RNA sequence: AUCAGCUUGUUGGUGGGGUGAUGGCCUACCAAGGCGACGACGGGUAGCCGGCCUGAGAGGGUGACCGGCCACACUGGGAC
RNA sequence: GUGAGGGAUGACGGCCUUCGGGUUGUAAACCUCUUUCAGCACAGACGAAGCGCAAGUGACGGUAUGUGCAGAAGAAGGACCGGCCAACUACGUGCCAGCAGCCGCGGUAAUACGUAGGGUCCGAGCGUUGUCCGGAAUUACUGGGCGUAAAGAGCUCGUAGGUGGUUUGUCGCGUUGUUCGUGAAAACUCACAGCUUAACUGUGGGCGUGCGGGCGAUACGGGCAGACUAGAGUACUGCAG
RNA sequence: AGUAACUGACGCUGAGGAGCGAAAGCGUGGGGAGCGAACAGGAUUAGAUACCCUGGUAGUCCACGCCGUAAACGGUGGGUA
RNA sequence: UCGAAGGUGGGAUCGGCGAUUGGGACGAAGUCGUAACAAGGUAGCCGUACCGGAAGGUGCGGCUGGAUCACCUCC
């Protein structure tokens, strides 16, 4: 299989992890 | 799968996507023209498509396409809307019926008149 | 483990047939001997016999090939299997190859073919198809 | 309704003559219109549709009635082709025309519709009337001396009467022995194409 | 008299430094309508030439279909590449019921009444190959009786024997 | 199951009561059961069927007319 | 039902043109014929072996129908024509106006837009929208798959469940045969009959794929009571890591 | 593996469930030579939050526990003929 | 006694709005960079951790779904 699919999945995962890191304290305080 | 797997879980059919959810099970709906304007199609084509914003009786705000050459629609105009997709416009799934309620049949049409609400010449 | 001896017998027959073997040996049981009898009487195999093995008895089956080395069996399928078993009434007996094949049916009168069962008006379990 | 427009149009389009003695079709055997000479593309659907149009324009039967006939013929325990052909041939107007009492099928239909005939002793004016075994079709006495029947009864030298019918009286009685079989029908075209078309 | 069926014409191309070089491939069926059919696949720079090569190749490879009167002997299922075509005999007067490629092959082979369905790989070449593979799986009842060394009545149903009698009478 | 626990006249017995009739149907006392992943308890939706439409068939959708049963009669209780 | 037969080096007009001519087109005009259904006049029901011991009694209805009269006389539209998918040209416009179910067509020479000729399909209908099934084997019981296309849990142990070697006897649960009861009528299907035909209506079979009771069989599955050692495990003797 | 002495179908799979499960990471307490995220300079570059160089903290190691993921791949579930 | 409706109370559950705020999809031509595909010019990817305007960089373990290995003298 082409690595293009892995690249799309990894970019989605990386962006989501960045978003989670950017709002850790906000999530902790709202939950 | 195994027959036992089938008798344990069975087969679940694919779900059906509801089309033209604003009509609510009716062939047509009556609406009022929220705003009447023009807009441009997708990139491969180019024109000034005539599109109206209609508030239906199902309390759904819907954008509808006006077929034919010329139209006389303005604000607060009662129109009768039907289902139909326009490939160029991204999210337009409805068309205004010509010759019904306020919207008028087009002028000087002699072929496919019934599709544009033009009466036969006397 | 071994679940279907009948299916194993049918697959031994099929594998030997595809490889043009003239002989196939398998452990013996009454059911296997009876379907072997039906196969021989219907002309699908040459002949069969039972020797004695180290523990029990064996089944020896001779495969029939034509003069030009063409197989006398075109297919062997197991219909009723452990798990999903198949029973047919005397009126809805299956047809194999539009009647050109033979369907073995286990009735209370013994092992019969589809035509024999239809003539005698009995039903049972559809063991296999031969064509 | 009925088809009323020109007749040779259909014959020219379908490539065969349906009336039988039409000189215009012989003069120009090609489709009508400006582009009647343009070469056509070959397609099985086109041939099947043309066969069906041939059948339903020879007998003057509209599409819905023809589909009803096809369903009836398929339902019957014969075979579809000759069953459909025999259902078509049993219509009263076709019987009248095939008995030599009408030069063309159109005038046979016109005569039947005007109540000039009388089947089994009861007046019948329905061209789609189907005719069974041992039916006696008579002309009512009032119309015996009319011009059409006069010229029909003194030119009995045209197309031969098929076996399954028999004009028996000097008053031109019609007796039906049995419904025709495929051998005696003597019709153009091919029924198998119609069966293929309606199975699509 | 030989009937022919050009079932598909495709414009293929190979790339070169200058550009694209287009040729034509035609799949042609040749038969006599009496029980023999042939399949040809010719390629040339021009459509009529490719059709000619397909016709000659189809004529070279001939194969006899075991018809019984007007239909095939028994139901069969043939698979070639990813194409699956099932065949089923039908009572007289039913007509040919098949898709375009299968219909062409069967009409060329002389089959009049048959139920045929395509069950995969809509590609015309592979559908034709699968139809031919199915037709090659048919067995004449006499050969079946010969294989099992039995009289023709003990092997075939009486309906087939009656059908053969009527066909040979006609 | 992105609804896992539910039930205290609730599960059973005895004596009474009640009813056209059997029966926690009601009652006093006694015992602690009963149901549930073979999905109880919740949430959503729905009158059910002969049939009807589609399909090669299996199956899918549906319950208009006609015919059977059910439920209701402004909303909620109640008896005569 | 809106007509039928005959009717030409094939009228006019329209349209195209290679300017020759071709198509509308046997179509029309004209000459005969018939009048269905409409229109007018006359007669006029069955439904009622009914109801009533009164003399009469039909809402539909003076309807259906029948017979006369006159005259082709009063009676055709809709969609589509790039491919799927029957059916092509001209003019106008030019990335506009627009079309479109998909592919996609509009860039002054568009068979895809608009209009006219021509054509095709249907026809008192013809198209559009909405909803369901089919095509879709695209939830695959019939009838699909999982190395790389979506799809083998990271790997084991094990609970409920599913499934199970050879053989003897027995049961008759499943399975199978037959019989009885039931499966309303209607519907569906076959045949026949009545409406002038058909739709429709009636009659007689089948169907009602099922369930319940009796009787028969025991090959297979299962239960019960045994037996065997080829699976599985233990014992003993060695062995490699 | 061999002998086959023993039992006599005691087998297979297994929803859920339980256990084990690289590295990184987390907690408590030790240890810390080398390597080395982060971090510092140097260089290259138009710019270098990099590649290269010099340093270098967590970590890597041990004890006891968490975590429960991987290209945990033969991208190939288990049993049998 | 039971008992509809009504009243009081504390919770369940389903939705709408919400100042502000997060990401997603699409958009010929805007700005910043070159990350991947040819060894893509530091092989790529997987889990994890840290860091950075951004693609991304680096450590640890793993995978090949990674390219090239000329000449190579004795026989």
């Amino acid at each position: 299989g082409s690595v293009i699919k892995k690249r799309r999945k990894r970019m989605s995962k990386k962006k989501h992890r960045k978003l989670l890191r950017r709002t850790r304290v906000q999530r902790r305080k709202l939950g | 799968p195994t027959i036992q797997q089938l008798v344990r879980k069975g087969r679940r059919d694919k779900i059906a996507k509801v089309k033209t959810a604003a009509l609510k099970g009716s062939p047509q709906r009556r609406g009022v023209c929220t705003r009447v304007y023009t807009t441009t199609p997708k990139k491969p084509n180019s024109a000034l498509r005539k599109v109206a914003r209609v508030k239906l009786t199902s309390q759904v705000e819907v954008t509808a396409y006006i077929p034919g050459e010329g139209h006389n629609l303005q604000e607060h105009s009662m129109v009768l809307v039907r289902g139909g997709r326009v490939k160029d416009l991204p999210g337009v799934r409805y068309k205004i019926i010509r010759g019904s309620l306020d919207t008028q049949g087009v002028k000087n049409r002699k072929q496919a008149r019934s599709r544009y609400g033009a009466k036969k010449e006397k | 483990t071994m679940t279907d001896p009948i299916a194993d017998f049918l697959t031994r027959l099929r594998n030997a047939n595809s490889a043009y073997h003239d002989e196939v040996t398998l452990p013996h049981s009454k059911l296997k001997a009876n379907i072997a009898e039906i196969l021989k009487r219907e002309g699908y195999i040459s002949d069969y016999r039972t020797e004695d093995a180290r523990v029990g008895k064996s089944l020896v089956v001779q495969l029939k090939y034509g003069p030009s080395r063409e197989r006398s069996i075109a297919g062997l399928r197991r219909v009723s299997k452990p798990g999903l078993r198949v029973y047919a009434k005397s009126t809805n007996l299956p047809r194999v190859l539009g009647g050109l094949g033979v369907a073995i049916i286990s009735t209370s009168s013994g092992l019969l073919t589809d035509r024999q069962a239809a003539r005698q008006g009995v039903g049972g379990e559809v063991l296999a198809y031969v064509w | 309704a009925r088809y009323t427009g020109p007749a040779t149009r259909k014959s020219r389009r379908l490539g065969v003559d349906l009336v039988g003695g039409d000189q215009s079709f012989e003069k120009r055997p090609y489709p009508p219109g400006q582009h009647g000479r343009a070469r056509i593309k070959e397609s099985e659907y086109r041939q099947q549709l043309q066969e069906k149009q041939k059948a339903r324009f020879s007998y003057g039967v509209m599409e819905k009635q023809f589909r009803r006939y096809y369903e009836e013929a398929n339902r019957q325990p014969g075979k579809t082709g000759d069953n459909l052909l025999r259902i078509l041939e049993s219509r009263l107007d076709n019987v009248v025309y095939r008995a030599g009492l009408a030069r063309t099928r159109r005038m046979a239909r016109q005569l039947v519709s005007h109540g000039h005939f009388l089947v089994n002793g009861v007046k019948v004016d329905i061209p789609s009337y189907r005719v069974s075994q041992y039916d006696i079709i008579d002309v009512k006495e009032k119309s015996l001396n009319t011009l059409p029947f006069q010229i029909a009864r003194e030119t009995a030298g045209e197309r031969p009467i098929p076996s399954w019918l028999q004009v028996v009286g000097e008053r031109q009685r019609i007796l039906v022995h049995q419904l025709p079989e495929r051998a005696q029908i003597d019709v153009p075209l091919t029924e198998q194409l119609i069966v293929e078309l309606y199975s699509k | 008299n030989y009937i022919e069926r050009v079932v598909s014409i495709n414009r293929v191309s190979k790339v070169v430094k200058g550009g694209r070089r287009f040729s034509f491939t035609a799949l042609v069926i040749v038969g006599d309508g009496k029980g023999m059919v042939g399949v040809g696949y010719g390629k040339a720079k021009e459509v009529p030439a490719a059709i000619a090569k397909g016709v000659e190749e189809a004529r070279k490879n001939f194969f006899r279909v075991p018809l019984i009167g007007s239909t095939i002997t028994h139901p069969v299922q043939g698979e070639a590449a990813a194409g699956v075509v099932m065949l089923r005999p039908a009572s007289p007067g039913t007509g040919v019921i098949a898709g375009g490629a299968a219909r062409a092959v069967l009409e060329c082979a002389g089959v009049h009444d048959i139920l045929a369905k395509s069950l995969g790989s809509d590609n015309a070449i592979n559908v034709v190959h699968a139809t031919v593979a199915a037709l090659k799986l048919l067995q004449r009842p006499e050969e079946v009786a010969a294989r099992r060394g039995l009289p023709i009545e003990d092997v075939a149903p009486a309906g087939m024997l009656k059908a053969r009698r009527e066909s040979e009478a006609l």
